[PDB]
């Protein structure tokens, strides 16, 4: 052994255990998921109120890239944050040269590239975050959601950190129950019920819930903070659902 | 014990990071085969979307390189989007350099010095994946060179891979030996997709819905994926008879 | 333990440390706290004296006229990091004619101290800091710790014994952030919170280190008989 | 190995705690700042009789106004001299006049966590740097390869430090002459060092705003050990 | 980065480079390989081991043009040898055409090779390459040559020999049969019986890859009406041609 | 600066080179020494371009010295004199070509014979009897070619000269303050005091 | 680049690559150095395990640096080439921008610096060597001795040893060197040198090399007679 | 990071010795004998090559002696690839030199060259030092016939006789034994001869088995002539020394 | 071809009293035959009791008088807080200007 101590190390069963760890860090962190709508995304993340003294909306988490795209994540804050400031580089480049903003699927292996690439030598370190990310293109809506290893996939609805397990299986139920799809508004809602759900295996705390979209017919395809009233409205019948 | 960590050789001249690349090919658990007709070059794989959360149309191991060059792989997705990137950014530097498309093999001979060099240089590792390029090339023919973690690579009458390679390897070899040719004697692509899935069915004994498949066909001037219902249409031309 | 010879290194639960080392040198560090209204932000930080033939080790850094932090941890990276906290303020200013926002700074530490905790070679900064400012949204406190990790709070303290501090500030956390346009106050809520972190030693005119930023304020820090008002 | 710019558990880096550690074997050096001068002393320890002892250079100009006395591994202090020296020319060279003893301080400790895998090692020297300036008078710094320095009324380094602290703790107070700390250098020199003190194997200076930075003569600190002398049997 | 700037390869106490001592292993497992030199011409020739039926071994060419009168042939990791012969024949044309606008003789060129291969001995954060290769030319001044080049570096001249799995019952077999007066045709059908004992399986032109270096082929030239110019002395024997020489046998 | 001449005779080499240091419109100086002692038994004169050419000298001079200590060997003439020669080829293809011109005399303790090399700042170098750079020669080759002889005596070397800075004297339009006159011979090199 | 700390302290505050570079110093043969009050004496060991060993051309052990200063050594042979090369190449430098030679002192500050930064510098070992440095400053007849180390300190020395058995050698100098009153004479000076390394040697015989430099750059090697009749004076004072 | 894989091959061992150095010597002790013997009117290299064949084409092989210019040659023990390395910058310093001064390059002036190369490999780098040690031969107008050895310290002394590779304790004792100042190349061809075939671990010395040169002023008038001797003319020297 | 340099016109007037100092600029900002503008001021408190005004090409003078401001704050940083003095705010100046010696600050300064 000693296949686990150093990045890009095959073990004899073909793995590489620095990436492993990694995902623990990941596994370790607040819940974060996104819901993929008729016309848009919608992204939500648990915030623990570690203390009163913590300002309240104040310690945003969801990130914006170039005008269209969300992106959230799980695990390392700060290894999210050099993800998205890497991502916001490859948006502004592609935008430069080819004029149109960075289609969802383009964008999503810039991401995914770049963090592959953080397994390929042991003179650094894996990401500690699994990141959700998307938003609307020339061809509809999009959600991304991409791991420690750089593998990426499509989906319907995502979710990520501690609460991961009861996220999913509420947007299991959501993808059975509505073949047809669901509104960005009635998503925005699901999702507030989700997180909620989901904060049971963090009870411990407090949480804020963040939610964030993008919608051709409710943001003109652009992202955007769910802040005031409809957010209100949101952690109501969420509060309700949990009651 | 640091010859196991880095590709340097053990005292029985082994390169142990290696060997564990090629174990690590086979972690999607997917298997791929690839045959030629008179006039194209077919590839499938098995197609496995274990999650519901999951897009499925997102979810594939096929790539198109170029227009003429498609790429199967069999290994994680992280290693194969690595390769597939490579492969499309050298085929398209080669047609802008030299003129002309680059030819399958040559792609295969590009990306198998590539892995070369990964075996032989301490700082980088292996990729964990099997590179099945195919092509109907323009000097050539109907092309299959498939490409592993070793750096070796080999053109093929026809070839398979994943867990199950030597159970689909053997099919394929019996019905070779029977036919006495190096390729299926068919006009269209329609039936020799028909046969390719056929002879996997027959060796892995086992039945395929639409979903359970991903296909690629190569023609003269053009590699394409075939939808759902383009596969479901090969399904029930075999159910038929 | 086999996982703690560098930064690039998770461990099996995945866990980093290296930088959970650089953490500890904070807590060794001597106690600091912040607190802010709405009108002003206050630092009050507890200086460390080597022996009696010795000064009291400053805590406290201006970084522009409308920011400035105090340290708990090694001087000398906090040296570096404001530093590098001027340099962004400046060329804001400079190229923009724009005042660099509370907030703004937060990220860009955050950042910085992020790339020595994902490479090799590198290693983890080992000091936290506390950062006051007042910019165009008001009055701001933020909490800078070494894995990059970077809070927006009403108050707080990092170094030795902060616990008693951070506490106290939590039970008074309606009734400070209500003072508004009374500096004197607001330092006094400070000096107190610091207190509550005290043993052996008290408040001393040596001892005791102050920086005030508000509304029509700049960033000013008060040692020596500037502080004995407040002792 | 591990690298060289590693942190313990404890939170400190390992290479600068092991460099202090060969800093506790240097020879002592000490000084004591007064309101009409710091002093600066150092312990010479020549290892042989043949070595000429006036050779040994433990004492040293930075600038008129600046001197300094190091311990520890002493060829690593001459790369810092060096830059001490550099950075106070060049300061009155941008400025047309005498960079402060705190600036020149803070300059030389920048250079000492720059080393990794810049320099390979941390230095294994610690200096005393004393001085004047217009705006905080006279000023002694010591300056550690942990890149911290610290003001003092006085310090001692090297081996016989924690003993000759403990007397400087009891001797300073803010009156002393020039006169006075001169021979309480010379006195608690004479304490910790392994032989005789004599003029030949310990070293004086001071560094006055008037006549600036001064190593003294054998003859001149001769006159001072014998006064010494004189003094202490005299109760 | 490449942040692997030391030595792979070092001594060990006993003076040994370790790894160059198991490349030289990895060799010794290769498929053989063999040369025999003639008074006018030299003959390569080693197995095609195919990996699977389905493969075309065609595709897989183990036995390589250089130059128009060399070539090489290889026993270890094939991988390697590929990409040795890319090198191979680029410093033949950067290092030698495109300053005296000839081809190096057969000498420097294996000088060359070697001199890469001593430098994956040597250089920071690589290892040797795991193939011995044997190097077949012909040049006026020189006339007929055949080297051998290890993983070392090393190389050395030779009248015949044999290199990778069963090199130490071939090279017996060789010191038998080998003389000074041997024409082409002879060293080709001692080649065959030699490279027959150590082949298990199928032994036909399909399964064989040999080469020789002979007569000037005016044929290959690819064009005529440059006297000097008479076509290259490097040719590889077809399917066809090792068959004519197998009834031979 | 201006002239500078040589000749070599049966036992030894002379360097005769102006004093005169003009910056345009003033003589600045009329004692100056255009020449460098490369080792014991050689000797270097140079002209040319203000600045260049004292550091070019200089330059030889160290690398001279530095070879010197370094093999505890005196260079011969010949070899010093292709290592100059090298410095100003390079030199010539630069971003900023030396504009210096050489003569090297030295006697070769080996073969004991006195040599004198030219070089122009192009590094064109020849082995002559006697030689000069700039205008020099146009006024002195002529009386050169007349009373040369490869026997002479140093003293007759030095009578041939006088004549050679007489008729410079004469026909040249500049002052050139007269010229200090050196020796290289089996002893080393001296200076000639009054000339 | 090749840029791995080797010299790093250990927990005790010992640099290992430095105090091994001195047992690399412990090793080499025995080099003394002694001033006399004209001039200044170096002498050396030669080990006797190498007859047909050719001298004219076999690397002396004693080296000018410049026609006034000489440096000695003992250690690594081919270190010490490397430290000549560079005080040489610095020697020329300080005549052509100073116009001045060298001073002995800033000679030996140049190579003990040269020897200190490569105890901190990135993928180098320190020089496993230490030399003895000796001449005369221009100008002035005060005869001058140093000595450098692999750690870069240096000093000045009335006499000084190093190499291998120079514990004794120093012995026999610290009892037999009297400061107040210095070797009056070459002779006297070369007579105290030769007697030291008897100390140390075996046979006074082509085991001993010695080197007298004087004032104004009068720099001379002894041959083997003139050192014979040292040796044979010597002894015969010693049966007594 | 890659520190975890590094040998560091530029350390002392804690009695003050270079490892690699050390072990590089070791691996030269195996490689197969050398000799040079300087006589008064010429030099004699004679080396035996490692464990033959009958097959090996030996009159066109070079394992052992090489010329570096027409005054200068080296005889290898050691790793035959690296010795090719450092004679191909002999080759060209030398003619640097003659570039530079038009004089041939000093004997010694080149391997001290040669020798510091070395030296850099066992201070800086992180690399493995040559496998190598030389003998030099060579003339030149100042020092006259010359003989040096380096090896892989890139330290290097003056001999009138040495050897290097396999068995040069014995060899070295018994050219000591029977090497005379006033001696002949002719001489000292027989010395080397006699002297390699006593200190062989082969049964005989033959031929095949050897490489041959001598350096000489018998070229015509004041000039020096390089042999490389071929297969017959090393034949033919043993039996005219009796050896076989 | 490009001309990187202009002239904005413009007059200073520095006098030195014994207990005081005032520096004087006209208000007025020119191209050509043009006014720009009647008042864009060109002379300028810079902190620590020193004013300045750079005279000539105004894009060169609001650079330099933008880099001294700069420097006075980063002097307040790197030594204590103290006070810049007019005859080390001179030699300052001096090297920002001598820094651009080979492609000048096209300005006449006074301080």
């Amino acid at each position: 052994t000693g296949y686990d101590l150093s990045n890009s190390v095959f073990s004899p069963d073909g793995r590489n255990f620095q990436v492993e760890y990694a995902v623990k860090a990941v596994e370790n962190g607040t819940t974060s998921i996104g819901i993929k709508c008729n016309d848009g995304v919608v992204f939500a993340v648990e915030k623990l109120i570690t203390s009163k003294l913590l300002v309240p909306q104040k310690n945003v988490k969801i990130q914006v890239v170039d005008r269209h795209i969300g992106c959230v994540y799980s695990g390392l804050i700060p290894d999210g944050r050099h993800l998205v400031n890497r991502g916001r580089e490859e948006a502004a480049s592609f935008k430069k040269l080819y004029k149109t903003p960075i289609p969802i699927p383009a964008f999503a292996d810039r991401l995914g590239q770049y963090v592959q690439a953080h397994t390929l030598y042991n003179s650094v370190r894996p990401f500690g975050v699994s990141t959700i990310f998307g938003g609307v293109d020339k061809n509809g809506a999009h959600l991304y959601m991409l791991e420690p290893s750089g593998s990426y996939w499509g989906y319907k609805g995502a979710a990520t950190g501690k609460g991961r397990q009861s996220a999913k299986a509420e947007l299991e139920k959501l993808v059975d129950h509505h073949p047809e799809g669901l509104s960005a508004r009635e998503a925005v809602k699901q999702a507030a019920k989700i997180i909620y759900l989901a904060h049971e295996d963090n009870k411990e705390k407090d949480f804020e819930l963040e939610i964030s979209w993008c919608s051709l017919s409710e943001t003109n395809g652009l992202h955007k903070f769910v802040k005031g009233d409809l957010l209100q409205e949101a952690i109501d019948f969420a509060q309700k659902e949990i009651n | 014990g640091y010859d196991r960590h880095i590709t340097i050789f053990s005292p029985e001249g082994r390169l142990y990071q290696v060997e564990y690349a090629f174990k690590a090919t086979n972690q999607t658990n997917i298997n791929s085969l690839a045959v030629r007709g008179k006039d194209c070059t077919v590839v499938i794989s098995q197609k496995k979307v274990p999650d519901k959360l999951l897009d499925p149309t997102t979810v594939s191991y096929i790539f198109c390189i170029s227009r003429t060059i498609g790429m199967v792989v069999n290994g994680p997705i992280p290693d194969a989007r690595n390769a597939a990137l490579r492969a499309k950014a050298e085929a398209a530097e080669f047609r802008y350099k030299y003129g002309y498309d680059m030819p399958c093999d040559v792609l295969a001979k590009r990306m198998a010095n590539l892995s070369q060099i990964y075996t032989q240089r301490a700082y980088m590792r292996p990729l964990g994946v099997i590179l099945t390029f195919v092509s109907v090339d323009e000097e050539l023919g109907p092309s299959i060179y498939k490409t592993d973690p070793a750096g070796y690579y080999v053109g093929y009458k026809a070839t398979a891979t994943g867990p199950k390679q030597q159970e689909i390897t053997t099919n394929l070899e019996n019905h070779f030996k029977k036919s006495k040719i190096d390729h299926i004697n068919e006009e269209s692509w329609e039936k020799v997709v028909e046969f390719a899935i056929t002879h996997m069915i027959d060796a892995l004994g086992t039945e395929f819905s639409k979903n359970d498949l991903e296909v690629g066909v190569a023609t003269k001037d053009k590699f394409f994926t075939l939808s759902a219902e383009n596969i479901e249409e090969r399904l029930v031309a075999i159910a038929e008879q | 333990n086999n996982y703690d010879g560098d930064t690039v290194t998770f461990s099996p639960t995945g866990r980093l440390f290296q930088v959970e080392y650089a953490l500890e040198a904070i807590k060794q560090g001597s106690v600091t706290v912040g607190l802010r209204s709405n009108t002003h932000a206050v630092l009050v930080a507890l200086k460390r004296n080597a022996d009696e033939l010795s000064s009291y080790q400053k805590k406290i850094i201006k970084c522009d006229e409308h920011m400035g932090l105090s340290l708990a941890g090694l001087a000398p990276d906090a040296r570096v990091l404001s530093n590098y906290l001027r340099q962004q303020c400046n060329y804001s200013s400079l190229v923009f004619n724009r005042k660099l926002a509370v907030e703004r700074a937060g990220h860009l530490l955050c950042d910085k101290a992020q790339k020595n905790t994902q490479s090799y070679g590198g290693r983890p900064y080992g000091v936290g800091l506390l950062i006051i400012g007042y910019d165009k949204s008001g009055a701001h406190l933020l909490e800078f710790q070494p894995s990059g990790n970077v809070t927006e709070l009403y108050g707080t303290a990092i170094g030795a014994r902060s616990q008693g501090a951070k506490t106290y500030l939590e039970r008074t956390l309606d009734t400070f952030i209500k003072i508004d346009g009374n500096p004197d106050e607001l330092i006094k809520a400070g000096v107190e919170a610091i207190s509550q972190s005290l043993r052996d030693e008290s408040l001393t005119v040596d001892n005791l280190s102050i920086a005030i930023v508000g509304k029509d304020t700049p960033f000013t820090i008060y040692d020596g008989e500037a502080v004995a008002k407040y002792i | 190995d591990r690298g060289v710019s590693t942190f313990s558990p404890e939170g400190r880096l390992f290479q600068v705690e092991y460099s202090l550690e060969a800093i506790k074997l240097g020879s002592t050096a000490i000084g004591i700042a007064t309101k009409e001068g710091v002093v600066l002393g150092v312990e010479k320890r020549a290892t042989s009789p043949l070595l000429e002892s006036d050779s040994i250079e433990k004492i040293v100009e930075i600038d008129r106004h600046i001197g300094c006395a190091m311990s520890g591994l002493t060829a690593d202090a001459r790369s810092m001299i060096e830059h001490a020296r550099t950075a106070a020319v060049t300061h009155n060279l941008y400025y047309d006049e005498d960079i402060n003893v705190e600036s020149l301080t803070q300059s030389v400790c920048d250079l000492a966590l720059r080393f990794g895998e810049l320099m390979s090692r941390p230095f294994g020297v610690a200096l005393l740097i004393a001085g004047h300036d217009a705006d905080d008078g006279y000023q002694l710094f010591h300056a550690e390869p942990s890149g911290t320095f610290y003001r003092y009324n006085a310090k001692a380094i090297g081996s016989g430090s924690e003993g000759a602290q403990a007397e400087l703790l009891n001797e300073w107070h803010s009156s002393l002459t020039l006169k006075e700390a001169e021979l309480l250098v010379l006195k608690i020199l004479k304490q910790v060092m392994e032989e005789k003190l004599d003029e030949n194997n310990a070293q004086l200076s001071c560094i006055t705003k008037q006549d600036g930075f001064k190593i003294y003569d054998n003859e001149k600190t001769a006159e001072l050990i014998k006064e010494l002398k004189e003094k202490e049997a005299a109760e | 980065t490449d942040r692997y700037s030391f030595s792979l390869t070092t001594f060990s106490p006993s003076g040994k480079l370790g790894q160059i001592d198991y490349a030289l292993t990895a060799v010794k497992q290769g498929v053989t390989s063999l040369g025999i030199k003639a008074t006018n011409g030299v003959v390569i020739a080693t197995e095609k081991k195919s990996s699977s039926p389905l493969a075309m071994s065609e595709t897989l060419s183990k036995v390589s043009l250089l130059t128009p009168d060399i070539g090489a042939v290889y026993s270890g990791m094939g991988p390697d040898y590929r990409v040795l012969v890319d090198k191979s024949r680029k410093v033949a044309h950067t290092s030698y055409k495109r300053i005296y606008g000839e081809y190096p003789p057969t000498k420097l060129l294996v000088s060359e090779v070697a001199k890469i291969m001593q430098e994956a001995t040597q250089s920071g954060g690589v290892r040797p390459f795991g193939v011995s290769l044997l190097i077949a030319g012909h040049d006026e001044f020189n006339g007929f040559s055949l080297y051998q080049v290890d993983p070392s570096g090393s190389y050395f001249p030779w009248k015949a020999t044999a290199i990778g799995k069963g090199s130490v019952a071939a090279k017996t077999f060789l010191e038998k049969r080998w003389n000074d007066e041997l024409e082409l045709e002879d060293a080709i059908h001692i080649a065959l019986l030699t490279l027959k004992e150590s082949v298990e399986g199928e032994f036909n032109g399909d399964t064989i890859e040999l080469a020789i270096i002979g007569d000037e082929n005016p044929d290959l030239l690819g064009y005529t009406g440059i006297p000097t110019d008479k076509g290259p002395r490097f040719r590889k024997l077809t399917s066809q041609e090792i068959n004519d020489r197998l009834e031979a046998l | 600066m201006d002239i500078i001449l040589g000749i070599r005779v049966q036992d030894s080499v002379i360097l005769a080179s102006s004093k005169a240091v003009t910056r345009g419109i003033s003589v600045l100086k009329d004692s100056d020494d255009k020449t460098r002692q490369l080792s014991p038994h050689t000797l270097m004169s140079f002209a040319g371009e203000a600045g260049d050419t004292v550091q070019f000298a200089e330059y030889i001079q160290a690398n001279i010295q530095l070879y010197s200590i370094r093999e505890d060997y005196e260079l011969s003439p010949q070899a010093v004199s292709s290592f100059v020669r090298q410095e100003l080829a390079k030199s010539i293809r630069s971003r900023r070509p030396y504009q210096v011109n050489v003569l090297i005399g030295g006697y070769d303790k080996k073969k004991n014979k006195p040599e004198l090399y030219q070089i122009d700042y192009l590094g064109t170098k020849v082995e002559l009897p006697y030689g000069a750079h700039g205008y020099s020669g146009f006024y002195t080759f002529s009386l050169l070619d007349h009373h040369y002889r490869p026997d002479m005596t140093t003293e007759e070397g030095l009578d041939l000269l006088k004549l050679c800075v007489q008729e410079l004297e004469k026909r040249m339009p500049m002052d050139f303050k007269g010229v200090i006159v050196k020796i290289v011979d089996k002893d080393g090199i001296r200076q000639v005091d009054d000339f | 680049g090749y840029d791995r700390a080797l010299s790093i302290f250990s927990p005790d505050g010992h640099i290992f690559q430095v105090e091994y570079a001195l047992e690399a110093v412990k090793r080499g043969t025995c080099a003394v150095g002694v001033k006399g009050k004209n001039c200044v004496v170096l002498g050396c060991e030669r080990r006797s395990t190498l007859k047909l060993q050719d001298t004219r051309i076999t690397p002396s052990k004693v080296s000018k640096i410049d026609s006034h200063v000489v440096l000695s050594f003992s250690g690594l042979n081919a270190d010490s080439r490397i430290l000549i090369e560079k005080a040489r190449v610095e020697a020329q430098s300080h005549r052509l921008t100073l116009e001045d030679p060298v001073t002995v002192e800033y000679l030996t500050r140049y190579v003990a610096g040269v020897q200190q930064r490569y105890t901190q510098s990135g993928g180098v070992r320190p020089f496993g060597v230490s030399t003895l440095i000796a001449g005369f400053d221009p100008r002035d007849d005060e005869p001058k001795l140093y000595q450098t180390e692999p750690s870069g300190i240096y000093s000045s020395w009335s006499a000084q040893t190093i190499g291998r058995n120079s514990k004794t050698v120093r012995e026999f100098l610290e009892k037999n060197y009297d400061r107040k009153e210095p070797p009056a004479t070459v002779e006297e000076c070369v007579k105290l040198t030769v007697r030291s390394l008897l100390e140390v040697v075996q046979t006074g015989a082509k085991n001993i090399e010695i080197t007298v430099v004087k004032p104004d750059s009068d720099i001379v090697a002894l041959s083997s007679e003139e050192i014979n009749q040292y040796v044979t004076q010597i002894e015969q004072e010693k049966q007594e | 990071g890659s520190r975890r894989y590094d040998s560091r091959t530029t350390i002392f061992s804690p009695e003050g010795r270079l490892y690699q150095v050390e072990y590089a010597l070791e691996s030269i002790s195996h490689a197969g004998t050398a000799i040079g013997i300087m006589a008064s009117d010429g030099i004699v290299l004679a080396a035996e090559r490692k464990v033959t064949s009958t097959l090996l084409e030996q009159d066109t092989s070079t394992e052992k002696l090489y010329k570096l210019n027409d005054k200068i040659a080296v005889a290898v023990a050691g790793l035959t690839a690296d010795a090719e390395i450092l004679i191909n910058t002999a080759r060209i310093h030398a003619q640097n030199y003659l570039k530079t001064y038009n004089e041939d390059i000093p004997v010694e002036i080149l391997v001290r060259r040669l020798s510091d190369i070395k030296q850099g490999y066992t201070q800086h780098g992180g690399l493995r030092p040559f496998g190598v040690s030389f003998i030099y031969a060579g003339y030149d107008d100042r020092y006259g016939y010359q003989l040096y050895t380096s090896n892989p310290s890139g330290n290097y002394t003056g001999w009138k006789a040495i050897s290097v590779g396999a068995n040069t304790s014995a060899a070295q004792t018994l050219l000591q034994m029977d090497y005379k100042d006033d001696m002949k190349v002719d001489d000292a061809i027989e010395l080397a001869l006699k002297t390699l075939s006593k200190t062989t671990d082969s049964s005989a010395l033959t031929y095949d088995r050897l490489e041959f040169a001598t350096i000489r002023k018998g070229a015509n008038d004041g000039e020096v002539y390089q042999k490389i001797f071929k297969p017959q003319e090393i034949k033919d020297i043993l039996v005219k020394t009796g050896i076989t | 071809q490009f001309n990187p340099y202009g002239d904005n016109g413009g007059t200073i007037l520095g006098i030195a009293g014994e207990d005081f100092a005032v520096l004087a600029g006209d208000t007025r900002n020119i191209t050509d035959y043009s006014i720009n503008s009647r008042y864009e001021p060109k002379v300028f408190d810079c902190g620590d009791n020193i004013v300045m005004s750079a005279n000539g090409f105004a894009a060169d003078g609001d650079a330099l008088v933008k880099r001294f401001k700069n420097s006075v704050k980063w002097y307040h940083f790197d030594h204590n807080d103290k006070k810049l003095s007019i005859n080390s705010a001179a030699r300052n100046i001096q090297h920002l200007l001598y820094g651009k010696r080979f492609f000048p600050y096209y300005v006449h300064t006074i301080i």
